[PDB]
Protein backbone atom coordinates (compact mmCIF):
# COMPACT_ATOMS: atom_id res chain seq x y z
CA UNK A 1 0.00 0.00 0.00
CA UNK A 2 1.39 3.43 -1.12
CA UNK A 3 1.77 5.66 1.94
CA UNK A 4 -1.52 8.36 2.39
CA UNK A 5 -1.45 12.00 3.66
CA UNK A 6 -0.14 11.97 7.20
CA UNK A 7 -3.21 14.11 8.36
CA UNK A 8 -5.27 10.70 8.44
CA UNK A 9 -3.30 8.56 10.54
CA UNK B 1 -32.80 11.16 -6.15
CA UNK B 2 -29.84 11.27 -8.91
CA UNK B 3 -28.61 7.72 -7.31
CA UNK B 4 -27.65 4.78 -9.56
CA UNK B 5 -26.71 7.18 -12.68
CA UNK B 6 -23.23 6.82 -13.03
CA UNK B 7 -21.65 10.55 -14.14
CA UNK B 8 -19.57 8.32 -16.98
CA UNK B 9 -22.32 5.65 -17.97
CA UNK B 10 -26.17 6.51 -17.78
CA UNK B 11 -25.66 10.00 -18.15
CA UNK B 12 -23.71 9.90 -21.05
CA UNK B 13 -25.81 6.84 -22.56
CA UNK B 14 -22.77 4.77 -22.81
CA UNK B 15 -22.72 1.36 -21.49
CA UNK B 16 -20.13 -1.20 -19.79
CA UNK B 17 -18.62 -3.77 -21.34
CA UNK B 18 -21.42 -6.51 -19.77
CA UNK B 19 -24.19 -4.69 -18.15
CA UNK B 20 -25.86 -6.77 -21.15
CA UNK B 21 -25.24 -9.97 -19.13
CA UNK B 22 -27.63 -8.80 -16.76
CA UNK B 23 -30.41 -6.59 -18.53
CA UNK B 24 -30.70 -9.95 -20.66
CA UNK B 25 -31.19 -12.14 -17.72
CA UNK B 26 -34.00 -10.26 -16.38
CA UNK B 27 -36.65 -12.91 -17.84
CA UNK B 28 -13.35 -11.53 -6.64
CA UNK B 29 -12.24 -15.12 -8.31
CA UNK B 30 -12.99 -15.39 -11.91
CA UNK B 31 -13.77 -11.73 -12.59
CA UNK B 32 -12.28 -8.96 -14.95
CA UNK B 33 -11.01 -5.60 -14.46
CA UNK B 34 -13.64 -2.96 -13.81
CA UNK B 35 -13.64 0.47 -15.82
CA UNK B 36 -12.99 3.15 -14.60
CA UNK B 37 -16.04 4.55 -12.89
CA UNK B 38 -18.01 1.64 -13.73
CA UNK B 39 -18.65 1.23 -9.76
CA UNK B 40 -19.08 4.90 -8.36
CA UNK B 41 -20.49 3.82 -5.24
CA UNK B 42 -17.72 1.44 -4.46
CA UNK B 43 -15.72 2.41 -0.71
CA UNK B 44 -12.63 0.64 0.20
CA UNK B 45 -12.45 0.32 4.67
CA UNK B 46 -8.94 0.89 4.73
CA UNK B 47 -7.57 0.15 8.90
CA UNK B 48 -5.15 3.29 10.00
CA UNK B 49 -2.42 0.96 11.96
CA UNK B 50 -1.58 -1.44 10.50
CA UNK B 51 -2.33 -0.23 7.02
CA UNK B 52 -4.31 -2.78 5.36
CA UNK B 53 -7.70 -3.44 3.18
CA UNK B 54 -9.99 -4.57 5.34
CA UNK B 55 -13.36 -5.08 3.60
CA UNK B 56 -15.35 -3.22 0.37
CA UNK B 57 -18.52 -0.91 1.33
CA UNK B 58 -20.84 1.25 -0.72
CA UNK B 59 -22.13 4.71 -0.90
CA UNK B 60 -25.35 5.28 -0.30
CA UNK B 61 -25.72 9.28 0.28
CA UNK B 62 -22.73 12.37 0.57
CA UNK B 63 -22.53 11.31 4.42
CA UNK B 64 -23.85 7.74 4.34
CA UNK B 65 -21.32 4.43 3.90
CA UNK B 66 -22.97 0.79 4.00
CA UNK B 67 -21.16 -2.55 4.72
CA UNK B 68 -21.42 -5.68 6.61
CA UNK B 69 -21.56 -6.04 10.46
CA UNK B 70 -18.71 -8.43 10.29
CA UNK B 71 -16.71 -6.09 9.19
CA UNK B 72 -16.16 -4.06 12.22
CA UNK B 73 -17.28 -7.26 14.75
CA UNK B 74 -16.71 -10.45 15.06
CA UNK B 75 -16.27 -11.87 18.67
CA UNK B 76 -14.97 -15.14 18.09
CA UNK B 77 -11.64 -13.48 16.20
CA UNK B 78 -11.58 -10.73 18.52
CA UNK B 79 -12.64 -7.86 15.87
CA UNK B 80 -14.10 -5.13 16.76
CA UNK B 81 -13.08 -1.95 15.39
CA UNK B 82 -14.09 1.32 16.38
CA UNK B 83 -14.46 4.59 14.25
CA UNK B 84 -10.75 5.92 15.49
CA UNK B 85 -9.38 2.59 13.66
CA UNK B 86 -10.59 3.35 10.32
CA UNK B 87 -10.59 5.06 7.19
CA UNK B 88 -13.15 5.26 4.28
CA UNK B 89 -11.58 5.55 0.80
CA UNK B 90 -13.65 6.66 -2.26
CA UNK B 91 -13.55 7.16 -5.76
CA UNK B 92 -10.61 4.43 -6.44
CA UNK B 93 -9.63 2.12 -8.99
CA UNK B 94 -6.16 1.17 -7.91
CA UNK B 95 -6.08 -1.50 -5.23
CA UNK B 96 -2.98 0.02 -3.46
CA UNK B 97 -1.84 3.43 -4.57
CA UNK B 98 -3.01 6.61 -3.62
CA UNK B 99 -4.87 7.87 -6.53
CA UNK B 100 -4.03 11.66 -6.17
CA UNK B 101 -6.42 14.00 -6.94
CA UNK B 102 -9.21 11.55 -7.80
CA UNK B 103 -9.81 9.13 -4.06
CA UNK B 104 -11.35 10.81 -1.37
CA UNK B 105 -10.45 9.41 1.94
CA UNK B 106 -12.72 10.43 5.06
CA UNK B 107 -12.74 9.91 8.79
CA UNK B 108 -15.66 7.88 10.23
CA UNK B 109 -17.87 9.83 13.06
CA UNK B 110 -20.35 7.40 14.10
CA UNK B 111 -20.37 3.30 13.52
CA UNK B 112 -24.28 1.86 14.08
CA UNK B 113 -24.10 -1.91 13.91
CA UNK B 114 -27.79 -3.74 13.77
CA UNK B 115 -28.85 -4.50 16.77
CA UNK B 116 -30.22 -8.11 15.78
CA UNK B 117 -26.76 -8.72 14.08
CA UNK B 118 -26.47 -12.60 15.19
CA UNK B 119 -22.40 -12.83 14.94
CA UNK B 120 -23.17 -16.06 17.48
CA UNK B 121 -24.69 -18.68 14.67
CA UNK B 122 -25.48 -17.75 11.42
CA UNK B 123 -24.35 -13.90 10.54
CA UNK B 124 -28.29 -13.12 10.57
CA UNK B 125 -28.43 -9.21 9.72
CA UNK B 126 -24.72 -8.55 8.92
CA UNK B 127 -25.16 -5.02 8.30
CA UNK B 128 -23.86 -1.77 9.46
CA UNK B 129 -23.90 2.19 8.44
CA UNK B 130 -21.23 4.22 8.90
CA UNK B 131 -21.78 8.22 9.19
CA UNK B 132 -18.74 10.14 7.44
CA UNK B 133 -17.15 12.99 9.27
CA UNK B 134 -17.73 15.15 6.83
CA UNK B 135 -19.78 15.02 3.83
CA UNK B 136 -18.33 13.70 0.73
CA UNK B 137 -18.24 15.85 -2.62
CA UNK B 138 -19.50 13.83 -5.90
CA UNK B 139 -17.37 13.34 -9.17
CA UNK B 140 -17.04 11.13 -12.16
CA UNK B 141 -16.14 8.35 -10.07
CA UNK B 142 -17.83 8.87 -6.96
CA UNK B 143 -21.68 8.87 -6.88
CA UNK B 144 -24.11 7.01 -4.93
CA UNK B 145 -25.84 3.40 -5.58
CA UNK B 146 -29.70 3.61 -4.53
CA UNK B 147 -31.48 1.79 -2.43
CA UNK B 148 -34.80 -0.92 -3.24
CA UNK B 149 -37.95 -0.23 -2.62
CA UNK B 150 -40.35 -2.86 -2.52
CA UNK B 151 -41.54 -3.17 -5.71
CA UNK B 152 -37.80 -3.20 -7.42
CA UNK B 153 -36.98 -5.81 -5.16
CA UNK B 154 -40.19 -8.07 -5.84
CA UNK B 155 -39.43 -7.74 -9.29
CA UNK B 156 -35.71 -7.93 -8.99
CA UNK B 157 -34.84 -10.65 -6.49
CA UNK B 158 -35.63 -13.69 -9.09
CA UNK B 159 -33.57 -17.07 -9.28
CA UNK B 160 -31.84 -16.64 -12.30
CA UNK B 161 -31.10 -12.94 -12.46
CA UNK B 162 -27.84 -11.69 -12.67
CA UNK B 163 -26.18 -9.14 -9.97
CA UNK B 164 -23.16 -7.39 -9.73
CA UNK B 165 -20.48 -8.11 -7.06
CA UNK B 166 -16.85 -5.91 -7.19
CA UNK B 167 -14.22 -5.38 -4.94
CA UNK B 168 -10.06 -5.68 -4.31
CA UNK B 169 -10.17 -8.88 -2.94
CA UNK B 170 -8.03 -12.01 -3.49
CA UNK B 171 -8.25 -13.49 -6.82
CA UNK B 172 -8.16 -17.12 -5.62
CA UNK B 173 -9.00 -18.97 -2.37
CA UNK B 174 -5.73 -20.66 -2.54
CA UNK B 175 -3.09 -13.14 -5.43
CA UNK B 176 -4.47 -9.71 -4.97
CA UNK B 177 -5.51 -7.61 -8.08
CA UNK B 178 -4.12 -4.45 -9.10
CA UNK B 179 -7.30 -2.88 -9.76
CA UNK B 180 -10.90 -3.23 -9.11
CA UNK B 181 -12.50 -6.23 -9.96
CA UNK B 182 -16.13 -7.09 -11.50
CA UNK B 183 -18.28 -10.45 -11.84
CA UNK B 184 -21.80 -11.34 -12.57
CA UNK B 185 -23.63 -14.09 -11.11
CA UNK B 186 -27.04 -15.19 -10.72
CA UNK B 187 -29.22 -15.35 -7.68
CA UNK B 188 -29.89 -18.75 -6.30
CA UNK B 189 -33.38 -21.21 -5.35
CA UNK B 190 -33.58 -20.69 -1.65
CA UNK B 191 -34.09 -24.15 -1.70
CA UNK B 192 -30.63 -24.98 -3.21
CA UNK B 193 -28.71 -22.21 -0.99
CA UNK B 194 -30.38 -24.35 2.35
CA UNK B 195 -28.74 -27.40 0.72
CA UNK B 196 -25.51 -26.54 0.19
CA UNK B 197 -24.92 -25.57 3.80
CA UNK B 198 -25.02 -26.91 7.19
CA UNK B 199 -25.26 -23.30 8.47
CA UNK B 200 -29.17 -22.00 9.02
CA UNK B 201 -29.98 -19.79 6.68
CA UNK B 202 -32.92 -17.13 7.18
CA UNK B 203 -35.12 -14.16 5.03
CA UNK B 204 -32.31 -11.90 5.91
CA UNK B 205 -30.10 -13.73 3.38
CA UNK B 206 -29.93 -14.95 0.03
CA UNK B 207 -27.09 -16.53 -1.91
CA UNK B 208 -26.00 -16.48 -5.73
CA UNK B 209 -23.40 -18.00 -7.92
CA UNK B 210 -23.43 -20.34 -10.92
CA UNK B 211 -24.88 -24.14 -9.91
CA UNK B 212 -21.49 -26.76 -10.92
CA UNK B 213 -23.27 -27.82 -13.83
CA UNK B 214 -23.50 -24.21 -15.69
CA UNK B 215 -19.97 -23.92 -16.55
CA UNK B 216 -19.76 -20.67 -15.86
CA UNK B 217 -17.80 -19.93 -11.89
CA UNK B 218 -17.25 -16.56 -10.01
CA UNK B 219 -17.15 -15.35 -6.18
CA UNK B 220 -16.53 -12.83 -3.63
CA UNK B 221 -13.05 -13.83 -1.90
CA UNK B 222 -10.67 -12.57 0.90
CA UNK B 223 -11.24 -8.32 0.67
CA UNK B 224 -14.50 -8.53 -0.47
CA UNK B 225 -16.63 -8.74 2.86
CA UNK B 226 -18.97 -5.93 2.90
CA UNK B 227 -19.12 -5.10 -0.91
CA UNK B 228 -21.81 -4.08 -2.49
CA UNK B 229 -23.78 -6.94 -5.04
CA UNK B 230 -25.90 -4.45 -7.39
CA UNK B 231 -29.05 -4.93 -10.23
CA UNK B 232 -29.87 -2.47 -12.82
CA UNK B 233 -33.20 -2.04 -12.85
CA UNK B 234 -34.94 -2.19 -16.31
CA UNK B 235 -37.74 0.25 -15.71
CA UNK B 236 -35.91 2.87 -14.87
CA UNK B 237 -32.05 2.23 -15.69
CA UNK B 238 -30.90 3.02 -12.38
CA UNK B 239 -28.64 0.96 -9.51
CA UNK B 240 -29.60 -0.93 -6.71
CA UNK B 241 -28.02 -2.43 -4.06
CA UNK B 242 -30.22 -5.33 -3.80
CA UNK B 243 -27.17 -7.18 -1.06
CA UNK B 244 -24.57 -7.00 0.67
CA UNK B 245 -20.88 -9.45 0.44
CA UNK B 246 -22.27 -11.34 4.02
CA UNK B 247 -20.36 -15.44 4.26
CA UNK B 248 -19.32 -17.64 1.67
CA UNK B 249 -17.42 -21.34 2.90
CA UNK B 250 -14.26 -21.12 0.77
CA UNK B 251 -14.59 -19.47 -2.49
CA UNK B 252 -16.03 -20.45 -6.18
CA UNK B 253 -16.25 -23.93 -4.59
CA UNK B 254 -18.14 -25.94 -6.61
CA UNK B 255 -21.54 -26.71 -4.77
CA UNK B 256 -21.25 -23.63 -2.41
CA UNK B 257 -22.94 -20.46 -2.99
CA UNK B 258 -22.01 -16.91 -1.73
CA UNK B 259 -24.04 -15.25 0.83
CA UNK B 260 -25.99 -11.64 0.75
CA UNK B 261 -27.35 -9.84 3.58
CA UNK B 262 -30.89 -8.84 1.87
CA UNK B 263 -30.91 -5.17 2.29
CA UNK B 264 -34.38 -4.26 1.40
CA UNK B 265 -35.68 -7.01 4.10
CA UNK B 266 -33.02 -4.11 6.88
CA UNK B 267 -34.20 -1.16 4.90
CA UNK B 268 -36.55 -0.12 7.54
CA UNK B 269 -33.70 -0.43 10.23
CA UNK B 270 -31.74 1.86 7.77
CA UNK B 271 -34.12 4.43 7.62
CA UNK B 272 -34.65 4.71 11.52
CA UNK B 273 -30.64 4.99 11.54
CA UNK B 274 -30.56 7.76 8.98
CA UNK B 275 -33.84 9.49 10.12
CA UNK B 276 -32.74 9.69 13.77
CA UNK B 277 -29.08 10.25 13.16
C1 LIG C 1 -14.90 -11.31 3.87
O1 LIG C 1 -13.99 -10.94 2.76
C2 LIG C 1 -14.23 -10.81 5.10
O2 LIG C 1 -14.94 -10.40 6.01
O3 LIG C 1 -12.87 -10.89 5.17
C3 LIG C 1 -12.09 -9.78 4.60
C4 LIG C 1 -10.58 -9.79 4.85
C5 LIG C 1 -9.88 -8.55 4.27
C6 LIG C 1 -8.60 -8.87 3.50
C7 LIG C 1 -15.09 -12.84 4.10
N1 LIG C 1 -16.19 -13.14 5.07
C8 LIG C 1 -16.00 -13.98 6.15
O4 LIG C 1 -14.92 -14.47 6.46
C9 LIG C 1 -17.23 -14.32 6.97
C10 LIG C 1 -17.17 -13.74 8.39
C11 LIG C 1 -17.43 -14.84 9.37
C12 LIG C 1 -17.04 -16.13 8.68
N2 LIG C 1 -17.25 -15.76 7.25
C13 LIG C 1 -17.44 -16.65 6.26
O5 LIG C 1 -17.59 -16.28 5.10
C14 LIG C 1 -17.48 -18.13 6.56
N3 LIG C 1 -17.53 -18.36 8.00
S1 LIG C 1 -17.44 -19.95 8.54
O6 LIG C 1 -17.00 -19.89 9.92
O7 LIG C 1 -16.71 -20.72 7.57
C15 LIG C 1 -19.19 -20.53 8.44
C16 LIG C 1 -20.17 -19.66 9.16
C17 LIG C 1 -21.07 -18.89 8.44
C18 LIG C 1 -21.91 -18.00 9.09
C19 LIG C 1 -21.85 -17.88 10.47
C20 LIG C 1 -20.95 -18.65 11.20
C21 LIG C 1 -20.12 -19.53 10.54
C22 LIG C 1 -17.97 -17.30 8.90
C23 LIG C 1 -15.28 -13.58 2.75
C24 LIG C 1 -14.89 -15.09 2.87
C25 LIG C 1 -14.91 -15.74 1.47
C26 LIG C 1 -16.34 -15.60 0.87
N4 LIG C 1 -16.43 -16.27 -0.44
C27 LIG C 1 -16.75 -14.09 0.78
C28 LIG C 1 -16.72 -13.44 2.18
Amino acid sequence: FEAIPAEYL
Amino acid sequence: ADCGLRPLFEKKSLEDKTERELLESYIIVEGSDAEIGMSPWQVMLFRKSPQELLCGASLISDRWVLTAAHCLLYPPWDKNFTENDLLVRIGKHSRTRYERNIEKISMLEKIYIHPRYNWRENLDRDIALMKLKKPVAFSDYIHPVCLPDRETAASLLQAGYKGRVTGWGNLKETGQPSVLQVVNLPIVERPVCKDSTRIRITDNMFCAGYKPDEGKRGDACEGDSGGPFVMKSPFNNRWYQMGIVSWGEGCDRDGKYGFYTHVFRLKKWIQKVIDQF
